[PDB]
């Protein structure tokens, strides 16, 4: 195949365009982001109850959804809570491989047959069933500087001019509103409703009347009488548009002749639908658009152009109006793909010295120089053929396969460079020859190394899913390599290099050339030498081999393992979590005063904060809080001291002197999709309908016994709320017939009043919006308030909530989880130092078997997820071997060679060990991605090392020392040229201190260390290894 | 208001005993309460940690503190069935007629889950039996209403 | 044919159909299944102890077992032989018309003394200034 | 039932519509909201779309804004299936 | 009675119903105890 | 092309004054003048 | 149709090219391949 | 797939005659199917 194109360059010419501009085309239209779909499909049902308690939802709306999450596709488990704000959230998380949109419309469908068994209310509000893949392109904060805008001013004006326009830019696919456009709020008053003997039934009524869409017909409509002229439609009573309009609905005339109309007993005013939340942006009220790119979109393009939306909405702000980006991940996935292009541009550059240094003729330095290109263009093809997307798994796929690339060019023409200079043979017959003696093994080369990344793309879920994208970028662009090592590089060798004479190493040239020449020369044959005093004593090297084994066995156990490395992301969050009761005011105060702090203390690193109260992860409520930090440009933050790591740990030890409030600062994951993943999520499970308190106290019995083992389990801790004091009203059932007042009116006065009510939409300047009645404040704060409501009895008189009604304090839980049906409550948790997670899991697993009876157990997410990849890996891992083993096998046409090769894996691997624990970093995924690629290197060495000593034994009948030593000297000048270009090339990676370094560090420095070690280790442990197999077999 | 007071009162609700015995020893405040007015007597009564009760008690807790509502510890115990709580209250001098702010004694409580031996236990510390609530009902109405026939007696 | 794609198409025509049904069909919950005619298997269970009734058993196998198996992936249908437990008002009419009450009285009774409550909070959002008191507010319950 | 075209539009068309983006291989949307009550909102898709997968993310998203409708909306319910502009034939039918 | 869904692997889905009834025969009252009185899947495991 | 509307505006506060409810009103103007469907009956086996 | 007429000039373009490659590849020639394309225009004008 | 040499026959009400008609149509048609064994067997109602 070689000798085809040897003779047909023009031909190679044409395959080589045909792959540059299929690669060409490829980089135009491939989608671009931060990173890709990891997670495993989820759908989530949300609803609102308003003003209903945890218990309430869960047993009117949480119970009867679950009850009928039947006949749906590909369903591994189903989860949900049920809070004290009216809220419930199902999770159904499917099979990875599921159709998202499938999944999401059988889940919908089923919903919408069980909406008929839910409550009014609920119907009213709708559920929402939605694809949980959060993932944010980027956060627009819009904020009031003028102090003229409350944050529900600022939210209905983003609903009303921007969140539409937005929604239709070009590669938007999801819009999310921080906030409520307007409502109609009608704030009743129980002093004034008394007066006039009305109650929130009598409002609810006439709103209800007097603000509706009256259907009349037409004039002359069909069937007419004949000689009707006219036809026209009937426009009766059309919703009700103004405040004033709402003011004016006539409750009762009184018998005097006056009128009463809602704004004598109401203050009537547009509000949000809701006042859970109140968001400030650096203490001024604020709120937002969280956009999300469309499947198979451009971040980079996508950003730009809603930059260009807003920028065109500018001229109709009011005063005061002002946007910001206080989250863009678009800088980040700008500056992720430059700095690994540069380092692809940087590569090409350092072979192009290294090439000219040793060969020293700029005809071979551009061999590799179009080659490398050539395969890196390629790849994008075959990505975009597999339907994947360029992202920073990706992009740092090609960046480990760059020693690969650049591999397969230096050897062909290097060994055409040698074959020339020893026989004196001319470029088109030496390239002939020299393609000849690696042919055979470049082939074998690509099929061990398909062995060791391809069974990689086969681990199942979410870490699969980020080991599949490494997988096939390496695969591809080696793949190729291989195909352009025998169909283009030979062509150009056969043409573009000058013929050398017999003899001629570069030893009578002169000046720095020259005296290299005459150094490498001695230098190989110092090598050579050093070799052959080392196959005198192998016994030797085989104890100091066996040592680098156990020694790499020890920092393989000792070094901490990780998923992805945190990024200083320009971005991080500090939780503020009050005790409970606490009201929204008392959490205000403490935003106030980390929001103070950070614009104080750091502020030449923070450029905002976006202090939110009431919304935590843990759970909704008045007593929680997140403020969401965003930092000047990374440029302005120069040093260690200035970055997420530091300001976090300064923020968490500042913050730990609050009192009433456990508030600290935390890094975002690398990977916000995928979540924190580390230790284990485990789920306590009522099988026998125990009920809460019973599941508590289990609960509370494993907590207990999972903290008299610190050694193995750490920080083993609910993820659920606790139960809270709860002002439990009975209704008198007789006292309330014997005053002839109806249950009806009572739960509606009470429930409209202090819970809030949904009556109806009204129309807002040619736009639908919801109408609340709700008490003023003033009288729904406090237990007397109760007494102060009155109800009309059947005989007109004004009955006190007093005289039908008695309370008292009790404790119920304001969040009810449930997983799979049943009664649940989540317990976080992960492995001590030096245990692993495995170990944690089997030990909570024995602890739970002793809990009361009825009390089970499940793993949920990312142990859900550990605990089925943990099974594949042994047997990937196997096949792995088996299949590298084979190959090697029918390669040598020997079942014992191989062995000679494989025994290099450990050289490479020691020094990866090394760098990462010398430089303290983890085993994380572009490590453990990063010692395949350095493996293969070093394997690749190996097999043309031993596939030039075998053909020497066998075609000119040589002796096993003669040839090994042969073999070594004519692969010595190669593999020094590939490892000093290489380590050149990742060299930036490791000292890298910039943004996304945290991933450039994890590639580089298990590269450079792992490098060092298989080229040093590798030139002379491989002649050893294949004289002490060729001498134990055969 | 003080800081041991705050972890009594979370120590009182769990049973850590343990915890509260040092608490105790470095003077805790006994008469801490919620915004809701439980002292750490009411959070042990409710919750039926035994020990904590006895303890709080040697410690000049106020056997007849009443929340924001009127409710003593003793109506928590006699409510969530708590015998052997209820018969140590009642020795520390908890008042068996104890009214909250709707005229509910412990015994109306008590008779209204049915919890047979604390009703006798009550009686016997001389509980009201003709007592009434805000809507004229006695322990004896609960229980008729109820249809508890085994309680119905031990009341007439 | 795709049978995903067919449940979609014939349920997309159903939900037109939905509100013109009877408030009584539709409180019964519609069904759209997409499985085999022919039984694959039947789960009986039995009490070996005798301690338990046929009633009893198909209200444990209703509540406990059977959700889990219909969420199950692959199963298109399950038939529970027996029913679940619910709250059985037996009327008799004899004493119905001593009380001049009916039927209607009864149901009425039940739904207004057998009810779930949302009854909002103290200290609820949006609150007066100075708040120290956020507690849900529990009224009626559903009956045990 | 009964509303005109103005009240249809600001109260159906628009809430559907604004809920129709991010939707996979969408070249545009016409819609018209007539005197009758009547609202026809066709989304055409780029050559080679699954019509029956297009029809599925078209359901998800509009079921997102079926609550924000009227409820006599809901009540009358909303169709969401493939459609075609053109008549194939008149089959007409006389008495003789 | 359970009856496979359009198109569903019969031995695989037999295979996850004996798993999910497995999970809760640990947590049945005493005597419940499940039997097998009809099932189509032994046949094409013993025939096969 | 725009067309002419025939507007009628309902006096509440007379309707009241007169003890008409306004539900009676404007079910007799939309049944009268643009048809009410009230339920289904069968003409020859099928539902009409 | 708008996007019939957009598209034509880049189906014409890389339909010359592929037809270029295809022919230097075959006859292992530059010259070939150009003495063949520049007959196009004679062909096209025909057509036009 | 059947019962090898079983039929599935549907009778239809095609003009609204009603139950009771097509309830005398189904049983003039197996009357007559019984006056054939020598062709047609167990040809009976799969209905109540
Ligand atoms: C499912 C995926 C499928 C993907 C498929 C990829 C696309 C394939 C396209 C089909 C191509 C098939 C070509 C078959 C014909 C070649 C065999 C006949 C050879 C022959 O008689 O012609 C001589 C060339 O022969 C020779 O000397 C040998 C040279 C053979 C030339 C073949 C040209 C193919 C060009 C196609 C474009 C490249 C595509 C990328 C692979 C002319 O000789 P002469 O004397 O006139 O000339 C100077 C010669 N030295
Ligand atoms: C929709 C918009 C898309 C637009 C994209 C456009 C993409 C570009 C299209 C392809 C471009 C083709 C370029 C061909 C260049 C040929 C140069 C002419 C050389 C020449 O005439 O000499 C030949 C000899 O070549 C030899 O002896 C062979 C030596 C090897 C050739 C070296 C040059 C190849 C460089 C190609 C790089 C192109 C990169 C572009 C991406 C004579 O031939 P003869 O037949 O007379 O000799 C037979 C004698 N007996
Ligand atoms: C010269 C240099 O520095 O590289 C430039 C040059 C660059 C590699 C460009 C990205 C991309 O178009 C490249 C392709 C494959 C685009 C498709 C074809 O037309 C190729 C013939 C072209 C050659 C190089 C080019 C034009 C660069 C980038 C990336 C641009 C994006 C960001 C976010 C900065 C870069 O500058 O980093
Ligand atoms: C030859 C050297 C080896 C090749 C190495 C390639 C390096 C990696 C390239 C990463 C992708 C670059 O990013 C890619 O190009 C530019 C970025 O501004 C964008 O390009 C976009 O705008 C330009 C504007 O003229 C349009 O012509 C193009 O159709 C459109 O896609 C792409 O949306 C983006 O996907
Ligand atoms: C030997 C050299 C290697 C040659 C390999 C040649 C294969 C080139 C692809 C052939 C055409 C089919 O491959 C086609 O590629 C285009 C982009 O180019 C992809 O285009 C699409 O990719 C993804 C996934 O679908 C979408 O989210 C995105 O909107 C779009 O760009 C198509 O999904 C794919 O079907
Ligand atoms: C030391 C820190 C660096 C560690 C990384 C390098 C590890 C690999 C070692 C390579 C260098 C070995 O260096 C080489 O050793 C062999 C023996 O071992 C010497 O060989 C000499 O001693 C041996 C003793 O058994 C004799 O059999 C032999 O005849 C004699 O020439 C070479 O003269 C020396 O050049
Ligand atoms: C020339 C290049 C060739 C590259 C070859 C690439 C082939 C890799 C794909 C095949 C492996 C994937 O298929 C894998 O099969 C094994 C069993 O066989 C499964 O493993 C399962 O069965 C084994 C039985 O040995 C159990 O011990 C294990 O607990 C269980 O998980 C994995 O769940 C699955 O991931
Ligand atoms: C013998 C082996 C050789 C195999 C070679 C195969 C080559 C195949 C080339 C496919 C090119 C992709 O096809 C691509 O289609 C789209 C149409 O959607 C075109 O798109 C074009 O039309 C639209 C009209 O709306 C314009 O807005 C757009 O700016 C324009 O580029 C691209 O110009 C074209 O590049
Ligand atoms: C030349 C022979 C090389 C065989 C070793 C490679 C085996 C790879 C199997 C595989 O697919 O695992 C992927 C895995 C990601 O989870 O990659 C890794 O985690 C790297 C594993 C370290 C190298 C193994 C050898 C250890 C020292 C003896
Ligand atoms: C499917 C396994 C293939 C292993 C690689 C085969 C390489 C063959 C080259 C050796 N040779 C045939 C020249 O002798
Ligand atoms: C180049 C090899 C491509 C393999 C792609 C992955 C195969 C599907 C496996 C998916 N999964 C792990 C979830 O089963
Ligand atoms: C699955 C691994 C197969 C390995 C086969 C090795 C066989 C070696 C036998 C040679 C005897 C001389
Ligand atoms: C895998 C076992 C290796 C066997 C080697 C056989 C050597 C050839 C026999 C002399
Ligand atoms: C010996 C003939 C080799 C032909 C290879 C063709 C590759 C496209
Ligand atoms: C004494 C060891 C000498 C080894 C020199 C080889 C350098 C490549
Ligand atoms: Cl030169």
């Amino acid at each position: 195949m070689p000798n085809f194109f040897i003779d047909r360059p023009i031909f190679a010419w044409v395959i080589a365009i045909i792959i540059m501009l299929a690669g060409g085309l490829a980089i135009l239209k491939l989608p671009v982001a931060q990173y890709p779909t990891i997670a495993p499909p989820a759908v989530t049902i949300s609803a609102s109850y308003p003003g209903a308690d945890a218990k309430t939802v869960q047993d009117t709306v949480t119970q009867v959804i679950e009850q009928n999450m039947n006949g749906i596709d590909n369903l591994m488990y189903m989860s949900s809570n049920s809070d004290s704000t009216g809220t419930v959230q199902i999770t159904l998380t499917f099979e990875s491989g599921t159709d998202a949109d499938i999944a999401q419309v059988q889940v919908q469908n089923k919903l919408q047959l069980a909406m008929p068994l839910l409550p009014q209310e609920v119907q009213q509000q709708g559920v929402s069933v939605e694809k949980s893949s959060s993932s944010f392109l980027m956060v627009v904060g819009v904020i009031n500087t003028d102090g003229t805008m409350t944050q529900e001013d600022i939210s209905d004006y983003v609903a009303a001019n921007m969140k539409d326009a937005i929604s239709r830019t070009s590669g938007v696919g999801d819009v999310q509103l921080f906030g409520s456009q307007y409502a109609m709020r009608i704030w009743m008053n129980p002093n004034e409703l008394n007066k006039f003997q009305l109650t929130p039934v009598d409002v609810i009524t006439a709103i209800k009347a007097q603000n509706a869409q009256v259907a009349a017909g037409q004039l002359g409509g069909t069937p007419p009488v004949k000689g009707q002229q006219l036809n026209a439609s009937i426009i009766a009573q059309t919703r009700l548009t103004s405040t004033e309009e709402f003011g004016k609905i006539l409750l009762k005339v009184n018998q005097d002749g006056s009128r009463v109309l809602l704004r004598d007993v109401a203050k009537i005013e547009l509000g949000g639908e809701n006042y859970d939340i109140i968001a400030e942006f650096n203490g001024q009220p604020a709120s937002g658009l969280g956009i999300k790119l469309a499947t198979g979109a451009a971040a980079l393009d996508t950003a730009a152009a809603i930059r260009a939306e807003l920028a065109k909405m500018e001229p109709f702000f009011p005063s005061g109006l002002k946007i910001v980006y206080p989250y863009d991940t678009t800088p980040f996935v700008k500056i992720s793909i430059h700095e690994v292009v540069k380092t692809l541009v940087e590569a090409i550059i350092l072979v192009f010295l290294v090439m000219y240094l040793f060969l020293q003729n700029f005809r071979a330095t551009l061999i590799p120089t179009i080659a490398v290109p050539v395969v890196l263009l390629g790849t994008f093809a075959v990505l975009a053929a597999f339907g994947f997307s360029i992202n920073t798994l990706t992009m740092f796929g090609m960046v480990l396969a760059i020693g690969l690339l650049v591999d397969d060019a230096i050897v062909v023409v290097e060994n055409v460079e040698r074959v020339m200079a020893e026989e004196g043979l001319p470029p088109k017959e030496a390239t002939r020859k020299s393609m000849g003696q690696i042919q055979g093994a470049l082939v074998g080369i690509a099929m061990v190394l398909s062995a060791v990344f391809v069974p990689m793309a086969f681990f199942g879920g979410s870490t699969g899913a980020i080991y599949r994208q490494f997988s096939i970028t390496i695969v591809s662009a080696m793949a190729l390599s291989v195909l352009v090592a025998l169909i283009l590089t030979p062509a150009l060798c056969a043409t573009m290099l000058k013929p050398i004479a017999k003899g001629d190493h570069g030893e009578g040239k002169k000046g720095f050339f020259g005296w290299f020449n005459r150094m490498f020369e001695k230098s190989t044959h110092h090598y050579t030498d050093s070799v052959g005093g080392i196959l005198r004593s192998t016994g030797r090297y085989l104890v100091l081999y066996l040592i680098i084994v156990v020694g790499m066995a020890y920092l393989f156990v000792r070094l901490p393992s990780s998923f992805l490395p945190d990024e200083d992301q320009g971005v991080f969050m500090t939780m503020v979590q009050l005790p409970a009761g606490a009201t929204q005011e008392r959490t205000q105060k403490v935003l106030n005063e980390v929001t103070h702090y950070y614009l104080t203390k750091e502020k030449n690193n923070v450029e905002s904060v976006f202090a939110v109260n009431g919304f935590g992860f843990a759970g909704r409520g008045q007593n929680t809080g997140i403020a969401f930090v965003s930092l000047k440009d990374w440029a302005d933050r120069p040093g260690e001291e200035n970055k997420v790591e530091a300001i976090t740990m300064r923020a968490t030890r500042a913050f730990s002197q609050i009192k009433d409030a456990m508030v600290f600062a935390f890094n975002l994951p690398a990977i916000v999709e995928l979540g924190t993943a580390t230790g284990f999520d485990f789920e306590l499970i009522d099988q026998a309908g125990l009920g809460h308190e019973k599941l508590t106290q289990a609960r509370n019995q494993l907590l207990a016994e999972a903290a008299k083992h610190p050694d193995m389990l750490t920080s083993v801790r609910p993820n659920g709320l606790e139960d809270t004091p709860q002002f439990k009203i009975d209704i008198d059932q007789e006292k309330a017939q014997a005053l002839g007042v109806s249950i009806n009116d009572i739960n509606t006065t009470l429930g409209a009043a202090w819970g809030g009510s949904y009556v109806n939409d009204f129309i807002d300047r040619g736009r639908v919006k919801k109408v609340y009645v709700m008490s003023e404040a003033k009288y729904r704060m406090l237990p007397d308030d109760i007494g102060d409501w009155y109800v009309r009895a059947a005989d007109g008189q004004m009955v006190p909530f007093s005289a039908f009604s008695s309370s008292r304090w009790e404790y119920g839980s304001p969040r009810l989880e449930r997983y799979n049906g049943l009664p649940s409550m989540e317990i976080l948790g992960q492995a001590a130092p030096g245990k692993s997670t495995g170990e944690a899991m089997e030990l909570m697993e024995q602890l739970a078997s002793k809990l009361p009876t009825g009390v089970g157990y499940d793993w949920t997410g990312m142990s859900y997820q550990e605990r089925l990849s943990g099974n594949q890996a042994p047997s990937l891992y196997a096949i792995s071997l088996i299949v590298v083993f084979l190959c090697l096998a029918a390669l040598y046409e020997s079942w014992s060679i191989p062995f000679s090769v494989m025994l290099v894996v450990p050289l490479g691997v020691i020094g990866a060990l090394l760098a990462a624990t010398f430089r303290g970093l983890t085993n994380d995924v572009y490590f453990q991605v990063g010692l395949l690629t350095t493996i293969g290197l070093s394997a690749k060495n190996a097999i043309l090392i031993v596939e030039f000593a075998k053909d020497l034994m066998d075609k000119e009948g040589k002796g096993l020392i003669e040839a090994t030593l042969d073999a070594v000297r004519m692969r010595l000048r190669p593999i020094l040229m590939t490892s000093l270009a290489f380590i050149l090339g990742v060299m930036p990676l490791v000292i890298s201190t910039g943004a996304g370094s945290g991933a450039q560090n994890a590639v580089g420095t298990g590269v450079m260390g792992g490098m060092v070690t298989a080229t040093v280790l590798a030139i002379f442990f491989v002649p050893v290894f294949f004289v002490v197999v060729r001498r134990r077999f055969s | 208001g003080s800081d041991l007071g705050k972890k009594l009162l979370e120590a009182a609700r769990a049973g850590r005993d343990d915890e509260v015995r040092i608490l105790m020893a470095n003077g805790a405040d006994v008469n801490a309460a919620d915004v809701v007015g439980w002292t750490p007597l009411h959070l042990a009564a409710y919750w039926g940690h035994l020990e904590i009760v006895e303890v709080l008690l040697k410690n000049g807790a106020d056997v007849n503190a009443y929340d924001t509502l009127g409710s003593t510890p003793l109506h928590l115990a006699a409510h969530f069935g708590h015998l052997e709580i209820v018969e140590v209250l009642l020795k520390n001098g908890a008042d068996v007629n104890a009214k909250d702010d709707n005229g509910i004694t412990p015994l109306h409580l008590a008779a209204n889950r049915g919890h047979l031996e604390i009703v006798e236990v009550l009686l016997k510390y001389g509980a009201d039996v003709n007592a009434q609530d805000k809507f004229g009902k006695t322990a004896f109405d609960i229980s008729i209403n109820n249809g508890n026939e085994d309680l119905a007696e031990i009341l007439q």
